[PDB]
């Protein structure tokens, strides 16, 4: 006959569950958008909210720095911008705005679209947490945050004997920094134009670290996305029926 | 004894009947108008519970034997008065009221849990105090429309609902891990067509923890497709996906499932080896033509995911009564074992035409691949009269019965031979303008003649639908001085079926001998008035055989007077003369003046209850000698005599609640 009852039932089903998800998403997003407490490499680094501007880690690549450990200590620290958390914060803000505005939407289609967009954003954030961003991975990092951000990084990461470009290993749902050391090349497999001088990989100093604050946010986002999956399926079922 | 009940016509609700295996007593229950019917021990005992409202649904607690019965805006809970005994009995124990919505469907689950869906799918529990069983509305929520059918599993799997003509089943899982006010998590479970039926798989062994996976859901879609949906705990991550599909052929119209529970309880390990299908449940797809195919699922309950599929087992085919009597819909309560009778499954059918059927299929024969037609045989049938029976009128051939009420709901029934004794079978309904005071049946039940208290004599033909076509009618003058007291079908000197000369005995004499017939209208005959024996007939009783005897030479009425001058009068009538004559065949002068009841047989016997009603005197009409005299502590409510072409007379003396049967005993030459 008509799925009008199905469309209107979102208020009596989705609405009671709406705050339980909106508040959780807002709580998860607050942590990422605010300052918070935060051989082998040495030292530690911290990420301030969304953008990390403090780094004190070093490198211990056997092939790096012509055999010397690349202690590219930051020159007292410098400002930096991180897009991994920026996208998550933007998605969370958009989800909060949707929950605030379309929650009383006359047409359930707008609310369903907002919920689907929020769920897709949460899934994208989870995926980005699973593996490092495209520009943060060592192969496509171009020695970012290790050639200029770190003091004396020109030789600490671009030594004549070999390069020591550092990379961010954000593949464990947490922030981490590592480096791979490659001998000078390109004066294919080794490289083409890595940091203007492709270097054949010869050693690595991969180090894995956890995120005390990002782990909880990622877990909350995963749970919220799991709930939103069922919510979106139920919402779309009524629309498909009519 | 082989006593067969007709407790009451069942309702048309989907949950109007439920079979349940409480402690292996295989309870059965169903709703009939203002009554609930509970058949306990192999359906050999009955308990009826009266409630002043139409009963919507009924469900039975497998764990503890509690009955939940819906009606109007409330539900009643009955419990076994004694939790264990060879003859269980149910008594009222609790009441449920939530809102002003009739409880359209209701069910039961573990530990006194109920899903009483009316329009809101109320969920509750009742089992507190020292036995108050005070309920607790643990949850409540609204629905798009009233719930046509609901289902509840044990533990976390929680509940599912559909609503009438609904295409998506609202699955509400027990989302909250703890807390009485648990909130239930939603899922839609879209289907391509409205749900025809559904049910959960069975796994009682998981108790008492109840935390288990693979709570598969069976659901038949309106598109001739059975569907099995996988389920698992997985931290509530499973599941709203269809695990297996089974498209039924165009011939197929009905489907039923036998769980691994029944097979495991029935088949032995040695017998289980063939056809070796004990790894999953069984599905039987049947058609109205009778033909049916039985198949077995592959890993339909395996905890790890498996590639479920339909694997055929056998292609059977049983008689018409074994599948369906051309009904519009059939509701098939869960097939369960017939108590400790190994190898027999108590298959039930709800025909939605006033009849429930109990079949007792033999499982080993059902799955027999190298097997013939189905062996199912009608074991019980359940039905009942519409309102009430004021009187029972018997055809003298004994092959037809007319149930008459204070209203126009008269019915013509025929005895039906089941595999377990005999049971009546309504064949027609004789609609009347007013109550029938007297009647007589002929033509093996196909023709009926009746006299109403209004005085109208009406003749119906009943050749088939259940409609009874009134073919002839006439009326009397109702002088309000004399009144009819019996109707005797005076046999014609020769076997004649064209007309049936019916004699109305207007108290003292005045035998209105109407030459009633169907092809031609009713007539009137003058001859003749018999000796009223004091101008006032005192408790006349008819004489009739109960066997197909065509003899016309027979005494018809055993009159009696307050002076005890019993007289059996023969009947003689001439069709050409249009007159009838009354002849006193016997005139035994009884020793009792005031008699409670009187009756006589075709074999010349007679029975009279004294004025006090506590003494029965059996008299010989061919000798006038009191053959028997007994004193009973209770009054004799009625008497009735059977017979046969071999003189096997039996007399039933009907007391308040039980009827004794007495039979002649040979005179022993050398004994007393």
């Amino acid at each position: 006959d008509a799925v009008k009852e199905c469309s209107w039932l979102i208020e009596e089903i989705v609405k009671p569950q709406l705050p339980n998800i909106i508040d959780n998403f807002s709580k998860c997003l607050e942590m990422l958008e605010s300052d918070q407490i935060f051989p082998t490499v040495k030292g530690v680094i911290t990420r301030q909210g969304q953008y990390i501007v403090d780094f004190h880690i070093v490198v211990r690549f056997p092939q790096f720095q012509r055999g010397k450990q690349v202690m590219f200590r930051m020159n007292t620290g410098l400002n930096f911008l991180l897009i991994q958390f920026s996208k998550i914060m933007t998605h969370l803000k958009n989800i909060l705005e949707i929950l605030n505005q379309l929650q009383v939407a006359t047409d359930v289609s707008e609310f369903v679209s907002k919920f689907g967009v929020a769920m897709e954003l949460l899934n994208h954030s989870l995926i980005l947490l699973q593996n490092p961003p495209r520009d943060l991975v060592f192969p496509e990092d171009n020695n970012f945050a290790m050639k200029e951000m770190f003091q004396d990084c020109y030789s600490v990461c671009e030594s004549t004997a070999h390069i020591l470009g550092l990379e961010l290993t954000l593949c464990r749902n947490e922030l981490c920094i590592e480096l791979r050391n490659l001998i000078k090349v390109t004066k294919l497999r080794r490289g083409v134009t890595f940091d203007n001088r492709v270097v054949m990989e010869c050693e690595k100093l991969i180090v894995s670290t956890s995120d005390p604050t990002l782990i909880s946010i990622s877990a909350k986002l995963n749970s919220l996305k799991a709930s939103m999956a069922n919510h979106q399926a139920n919402l779309v079922a009524s629309k498909q029926l009519s | 004894m082989s006593l067969n009940f007709l407790p009451g016509r069942p309702n048309a609700t989907p949950q109007t009947a439920c079979q349940a295996t409480w402690q292996n007593h295989t309870i059965f229950a169903y709703c009939s108008g203002n009554n609930l019917i509970i058949l306990t021990n192999k359906f050999t005992r009955l308990q009826t519970i009266y409630t002043q409202s139409d009963c919507t649904a009924v469900d039975i607690n497998s764990q503890n034997g509690f009955i939940a019965l819906s009606f109007h805006n409330r539900v009643l809970i009955y419990k076994p008065i004694h939790q264990i005994m060879q003859n269980p009995k149910w008594t009222q124990c609790c009441q449920l009221f939530h809102d002003d919505t009739p409880v359209n469907c209701l069910r039961w689950s573990s530990d006194n849990e109920l899903a009483i869906g009316s329009d809101f799918l109320s969920f509750w529990k009742i089992k507190d105090n020292f036995g108050v069983y005070q309920p607790i509305l643990q949850w409540n929520q609204k629905q798009p429309k009233p719930v046509y059918n609901v289902i509840i599993s044990q533990d976390s799997q929680l509940i599912v609902s559909i609503g009438k003509y609904d295409c998506n089943a609202k699955l509400w899982k027990r989302v909250s891990i703890v807390g009485e006010q648990a909130i239930f998590n939603l899922t839609m479970l879209p289907h391509p067509k409205p749900i025809t039926a559904m049910r959960w798989k069975k796994e009682p062994d998981q108790v008492s923890k109840n935390n288990t996976a693979s709570h598969a859901l069976y659901t038949l879609c309106e598109d001739k497709v059975l569907r099995i949906w996988s389920c698992f705990e997985m931290e509530k991550n499973h599941t709203v996906q269809i695990w297996g599909e089974v498209p039924l052929s165009p011939t197929q119209k009905f489907c039923v499932i036998i769980d691994n529970w029944i097979i495991r309880q029935t088949l032995s390990v040695k017998d289980s080896e063939i056809f070796d299908i004990s790894d999953s449940d069984i599905v039987i797809l049947g058609s109205m033509t009778g033909e049916m195919e039985v198949l077995a699922l592959n890993n339909l309950s395996q905890d790890p995911p498996k590639p479920m599929t339909k694997k055929t087992i056998s292609h059977k085919k049983v008689k018409k009564a074994t599948m369906l009597n051309d009904t519009r819909y059939l509701y098939l309560p869960e097939i369960q074992p017939y108590d400790n009778v190994k190898g027999k499954l108590s298959f039930l059918v709800h025909d939605l035409q006033g009849v429930i059927r109990h079949l007792l299929i033999d499982i080993l024969q059902l799955i027999n691949n190298k097997t013939e037609d189905l062996s199912a045989a009608l074991e019980h049938k359940f039905t009942g009269h519409n309102k009430s029976v004021q009187k029972l009128v018997r055809s003298s051939d004994g092959e037809a019965l007319l149930t008459t009420s204070r209203f126009s709901e008269n019915g013509v029934w025929y005895p039906q031979k089941l595999n377990h004794g005999v049971s009546l079978r309504l064949q027609n309904t004789i609609q009347t303008e007013s109550p029938i005071k007297f009647a007589v049946v002929h033509e093996l039940g196909k023709q009926v003649i009746c006299l109403l208290e209004n005085g109208a004599l009406q003749a119906w033909e009943c050749p088939t639908q259940k409609q009874s076509y009134l073919r002839v009618e006439t009326r009397l003058k109702e002088e309000k001085k004399i009144h009819p007291i019996v109707m005797l079908n005076t046999p014609e000197p020769k076997h004649s079926h064209e007309r049936h000369f019916t004699a109305l005995i207007f108290s003292d004499g005045s035998i209105k001998a109407f030459e009633v017939s169907l092809t031609r209208g009713i007539f009137e005959v003058k001859s003749d008035s018999l000796d009223i024996d004091g101008d006032d007939i005192y408790k006349i009783s008819i004489i009739d055989p109960v066997h197909q005897t065509f003899v016309s030479n027979r005494p018809l009425i055993s009159l009696i007077t307050k002076k005890g001058l019993t007289r059996t009068y023969k009947a003689i009538v001439n069709y050409n003369d249009r007159h009838v004559q009354w002849i006193k065949a016997c005139e035994i002068n009884t020793g009792i003046m005031n008699c409670t009841c009187i009756r006589g047989s075709s074999t010349g016997k007679l029975c009279i209850v004294n004025s006090t009603g506590k003494v029965m005197s059996l008299w010989d009409l061919n000798r006038g000698v009191l053959e028997y005299e007994e004193t009973f502590h209770n009054p004799i409510e009625d008497i009735d005599w059977t017979s046969t072409e071999y003189g096997q007379s039996i007399v039933s003396i009907g007391f308040t609640g039980y009827a004794l049967l007495y039979t002649q005993l040979r005179y022993d030459y050398t004994n007393n």
